[PDB]
C-alpha cells in the first residue's frame, strides 16, 4: 500500500 | 396587497415553465391568501424554504429575481456566494445571525399578523456541505452550518421568514437541512420542449416586431423544430449572433473602422442568418441526441433490383408488429448476407424510416482496445437508457467484431457472448416496448455458438448476380456513356456476376484513372480478374 | 487563455459568461510567409539584407513550423553574421571597422536550419 501523500494547510487569525 | 397589484403572469418573460410556477404557487402561497379565519380553523403551518436545482441555464435566478419582485414587502436580502467567510473567529456566525435579526425583530414587536420577509441564497453548495464529510483544516465550516441549522428551526420558534437556494450539484448538501420544516419543497428544472422553444424564442423576438426590423421570410415554427436540446441562454445567443451577421455588413473595417450612416438606416435581418449561425455559431451544450445517420448513409440507397424493395417491406412489417402489439413486448431480427453487400446501411435506413422516440446505434468503432469488461458496462448503460422510453430500438452492428472473434483456435471473449445472450431475451419493465435488430457477415459461427436460435427472424441480404442488375446500376450511377454501356453489355450480357455494391463502387473509382482510350479496358480487366467468385 | 481547454468546469462556458471560443493552430504556406515577411521589415528597410535571400524558398521549406520557431531561425542567422567581427580567443575584441557593412547571406540561413532550429512536431 502507497502512503498518502503530502497535504496542504489552512490557517486563522486572532486578534488581541 | 401582499401581491403587487399590477402584477401578472405575463410581464415576468418566463418560458415553458407553467406547470413548476404552478406547483410552487399551489404549495407555497396558498395559505397566506385565504382568510385568517378559516387557516387559523385548520391550525396548520406555513412553509419556509424551497431549492431549485438543474443544469446550467435554464431560469433558476431569473425565476428566484421574478418571485423577488412579485412580492410586496422588504426589499430582498441577497447572500452572494461566499462572502460571509472571515478570518477571524466568530465572525461568520455573527453576518449569518444580523441577516436575521431583523425579522427576529419584527416578529417580536408585532407577533402573528406581522410583515414577510425574504432572503436568498446563491451557490448554497459552497457553505452548505456535510459537516462530518468536509476539511478538517478548520471546524469553520461546521460551526457555519449548525448556526444556520439552529438559527433556522431553533428552540424559538420564528414563522415569518421565507429563504429561497439554488445550487446545480444538489446531492453534496446536507440531509438534516432538506428535511419537513427547512427545505420540503424541491423542485427540478429541465430542458423545455417545442413549444417552450417556441415561447422562447417569441418573448426575445417581439421588439423586433415591434419596430420592424425582421423580414417576413422568417419562420419561428421551422427555427423551434430545428433547434432540438437547446436551452433558453443558447437560444438568446443565437438571436445575438444572428443579429451580429445582419449588423457586420455596413462597417469597413480592416483598415480603419468607418460605419455608412445613410445605407445603415434600412437594417433588416433574414433567415440566411440564422441557418448560417446555426452551424458555425451555436451549438448545444448537451451533445445531440440525434444519431449522424450521414457516416453510416453515405452514399445513399438506389434502387437497382428487387431485394432492396424486400428487405424494406420486411423490416416495415416488423415495425408495425412491435408497435402494435400486447403479446409480445420484444422482439429481435437479424440481417445476414455476404461481405460487401451494405448490411449496416439497410439496418440504418430501416431504424430512421420508423418515427420512435428514442434510437440509438452500438458500434465497435468506440471500443477500440478496451478490455472485455468496458465492452459489457457499455452495453449494460446503452440499454438501461433505452428501457427508460416507453418505445425503444436498438441496432447492434459487426457482431464478430463485438466478440473478438478469430479462426486460428478459434479465439473469443466468453463474457460479452454470455452477456448478449441474456440481454436477448430480458423483457423491458411493464407497458414498455422495444425492438433490437443486429447484422452479421458469418451465419455459421453463430449457429456454431448456439445463438442463431435466440432470435426470432432472419433477412436474407444478397449481392448482384446478373448482368442485367449491373447495368441497371451502371445507369442509376450514369459513370459511362452510350457507347460504353454498349461495349460492356456486348460482353457482360453473355454470362452472370457475382459482386458487391461497394466493391463496384470502388472499382469504378480506381478505373476512372486511366486515360479515356483505356478506361473501359481497365474495367473489364479488373471485374474479371476479382470476378471469380460464385 | 488556456492550452487545456477540456480541465474548465462547464459552467463557466455557457453562453451569456464566456462565448466566443476560438483556437489557434498552426498556420499554413502563406502564413508562414506573412510572417516571415513581418520580422525582416527592419533590415530590408536599413539595407543591412543581402540580395540573394529570397524569401518564397524559406517559406516553402519550414514545413510545420510555428511563429516563435520561425522568429528563432531569424535571431540565430542575425547572430551567426554578428559573429564574425569579434574575436574571443584571449580578450574580447571587436573590430568597429569591418562591423560597417555588415550583411545577412543565405549561406547563413542554411547553416543555422540545420544545427540550430528543429520543429517539435511532424517527421523531419
Ligand atoms: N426560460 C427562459 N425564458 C427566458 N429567457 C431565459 C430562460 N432561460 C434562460 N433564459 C435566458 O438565459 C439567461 C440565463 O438564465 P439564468 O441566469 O436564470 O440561469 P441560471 O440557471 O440561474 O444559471 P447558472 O446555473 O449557469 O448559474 C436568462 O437571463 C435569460 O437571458
Ligand atoms: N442500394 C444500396 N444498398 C446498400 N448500400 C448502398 C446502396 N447504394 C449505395 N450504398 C452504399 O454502399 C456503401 C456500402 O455499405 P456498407 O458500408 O454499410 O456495407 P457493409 O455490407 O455493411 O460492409 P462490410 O462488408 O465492410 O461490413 C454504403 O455507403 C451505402 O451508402
Amino acid at each position: 500500500m502507497a502512503e498518502d501523500a503530502d497535504m496542504r494547510n489552512e490557517l486563522e487569525e486572532m486578534q488581541r | 396587497s401582499i401581491i403587487n397589484p399590477d402584477w401578472n403572469f405575463e410581464k415576468m418573460g418566463i418560458g415553458g415553465l407553467d406547470k413548476e410556477f404552478s406547483d410552487i404557487f399551489r404549495r407555497a402561497f396558498a395559505s397566506r391568501v385565504f382568510p385568517p379565519e378559516i387557516v387559523e380553523q385548520m391550525g396548520c403551518k406555513h412553509v419556509k424554504g424551497i431549492l431549485l436545482y438543474g443544469p446550467p441555464g435554464c431560469g433558476k435566478t431569473l425565476l428566484a429575481r421574478q418571485i423577488g419582485k412579485m412580492l410586496n414587502a422588504r426589499e430582498p436580502k441577497v447572500v452572494n456566494g461566499p462572502e460571509i467567510l472571515n478570518k477571524y473567529v466568530g465572525e461568520s456566525e455573527a453576518n449569518i445571525r444580523k441577516l436575521f435579526a431583523d425579522a427576529e425583530e419584527e416578529q417580536r414587536r408585532l407577533g402573528a399578523n406581522s410583515g414577510l420577509h425574504i432572503i436568498i441564497f446563491d451557490e448554497i453548495d459552497a457553505i452548505c456541505k456535510q459537516r462530518g464529510s468536509m476539511a478538517g483544516s478548520t471546524g469553520v465550516h461546521d460551526t457555519v452550518v449548525n448556526q444556520l441549522l439552529s438559527k433556522i428551526d431553533g428552540v424559538e420558534q420564528l414563522n415569518n421568514i421565507l429563504v429561497i437556494g439554488m445550487t446545480n450539484r444538489p446531492d453534496l448538501i446536507d440531509e438534516a437541512l432538506l428535511r419537513p420544516g427547512r427545505l420540503e419543497v424541491k423542485m427540478e428544472i429541465g430542458l423545455p420542449d417545442e413549444k417552450g422553444r417556441l415561447q422562447i424564442l417569441h418573448i426575445h423576438t417581439a421588439r423586433m416586431r415591434g419596430h420592424q426590423l425582421l423580414s417576413a421570410d422568417v419562420d419561428i415554427k421551422e427555427l423551434a423544430v430545428e433547434t432540438k436540446n437547446f436551452s433558453g441562454a443558447e437560444l438568446e445567443g443565437l438571436v445575438r449572433a444572428a443579429q451580429s451577421t445582419a449588423m457586420n455588413r455596413h462597417i469597413k473595417a480592416s483598415t480603419k473602422v468607418e460605419v455608412d450612416m445613410e445605407k445603415a438606416e434600412s437594417l433588416q435581418v433574414t433567415r440566411g442568418d440564422f441557418l448560417a449561425s446555426l452551424e458555425n455559431d451555436i451549438k448545444p451544450a448537451f451533445g445531440t441526441n440525434q444519431e449522424d445517420y450521414a457516416s453510416y448513409i453515405m452514399n445513399g440507397i438506389i434502387k437497382w433490383g428487387d431485394p432492396v424493395t424486400r428487405v424494406l417491406d420486411d423490416g416495415e412489417l416488423l415495425v408495425q408488429q412491435t408497435k402494435n402489439s400486447d403479446r409480445t413486448p420484444l422482439v429481435s431480427v437479424l440481417l445476414e448476407g455476404p461481405p460487401h453487400s451494405g448490411k449496416t446501411a439497410l439496418a440504418a435506413k430501416i431504424a430512421e424510416e420508423s418515427n420512435f422516440p428514442f434510437i440509438k446505434i452500438c458500434s465497435p468503432d468506440k471500443m477500440i482496445g478496451f478490455s472485455e469488461t468496458a465492452k459489457c458496462q457499455a452495453m449494460k448503460k446503452i440499454f438501461d437508457d433505452a428501457y427508460k422510453s416507453q418505445l425503444s430500438c436498438v441496432v447492434v452492428d459487426d457482431i464478430e467484431r463485438l466478440l473478438d472473434y478469430v479462426p486460428i483456435g478459434p479465439r473469443f471473449s466468453n463474457l460479452v457472448l454470455q452477456a448478449l445472450l441474456v440481454l436477448l431475451k430480458k423483457a423491458p419493465p411493464q407497458g414498455r416496448k422495444l425492438l433490437i435488430i443486429g447484422t452479421t457477415s458469418r451465419k455459421d459461427v453463430l449457429q456454431e455458438m448456439e445463438m442463431l436460435n435466440a432470435f426470432s427472424t432472419t433477412i436474407h441480404v444478397p449481392n448482384i448476380a446478373t448482368g442485367e442488375q449491373l447495368l441497371e446500376a451502371l445507369e442509376l450511377l450514369g459513370n459511362f456513356k452510350d457507347k460504353e454501356r454498349t461495349t460492356i453489355a456486348q460482353q457482360v450480357k453473355g454470362k452472370k456476376v457475382w459482386i458487391g455494391i461497394k466493391k463496384l463502387l470502388m472499382l469504378i473509382e480506381m478505373s476512372l484513372q486511366m486515360d479515356p482510350e483505356y478506361r473501359v479496358r481497365k474495367f473489364l480487366a479488373l471485374l474479371r480478374e476479382e470476378g471469380a467468385s460464385p
